[PDB]
């Protein structure tokens, strides 16, 4: 999971 | 938004619609090439092609369970492309080069078409 | 094989089907959540959850344009978790997490389950 | 594109  | 995004999530729902793919399972339509039936998606085939998006948005041609391609197009150029639809890799050989662009332009899938003009260009 | 891969393929895909989904075209299943009503695709459901899975596999269920979901379920929650499985972002908040956690579970979506104990653990 |  990442900050887009 | 705040969201947060699962960076493999795409990737594994394509791997997924090609299981689906492989045991016939959910697919709505037969694709008819010089006698050669490929089944399928037709969600995942207008999510890849603009001429299948544009067939089946059509009213009519959306109900149908059969299409029949251009007796021009190559099976194994259509078989190639299918592929790349659910899968993103492209079998691009020197012996099919030229059927996958002409099935490409066709089937109107613009990143492979320009690939294959760019491959063709670096062989002259 | 010797195939080249086109590394955006995946995303664009999932990108058009959620412009599909939000035109309301070839949806093809209702889901019902406490009387609200979210229209899909049953591929990319399936593609996304063992739940959806399971049900469209079955012989009987796989023909049914309506399925109604246990009536614990949020609609809040199915909705954040449908707009994940055709976007791949998750719409995760302090609101919100318990619904989705739940509803994440119950749909067998092992990796939305996976962020949101993490989410959990760490304002403990 | 890329070799995968
Ligand atoms: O090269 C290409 C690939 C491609 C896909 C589609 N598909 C869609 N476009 C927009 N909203 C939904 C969908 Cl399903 C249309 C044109 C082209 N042209
Ligand atoms: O967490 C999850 C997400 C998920 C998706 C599916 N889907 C499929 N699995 C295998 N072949 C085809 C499909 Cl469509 C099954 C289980 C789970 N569990
Ligand atoms: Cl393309
Ligand atoms: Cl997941």
């Amino acid at each position: 999971w990442v900050i887009p | 938004d705040s969201c947060i995004q699962f960076t493999r999530h795409a990737s594994d729902v394509l791997l997924n619609l090609n299981r689906l793919r492989s045991r016939d399972i959910l697919t709505d339509v037969v694709i008819v090439v010089s006698r050669e039936q490929f089944r399928a998606h037709k969600t995942v085939l207008m999510a890849c092609s603009g001429l299948f998006y544009s067939i089946f948005t059509d009213q009519l041609k959306c109900n149908l369970s059969v299409i029949n391609l251009d007796p021009e197009i190559n099976p194994e150029g259509f078989c190639i492309l299918l592929d790349f639809m659910y899968t993103s890799r492209l079998n691009l050989r020197e012996g099919n080069i030229m059927a996958v662009m002409a099935t490409a332009m066709y089937l109107q899938m613009e990143h492979v078409v320009d690939t294959c003009r760019k491959f063709i260009k670096a062989s002259e």
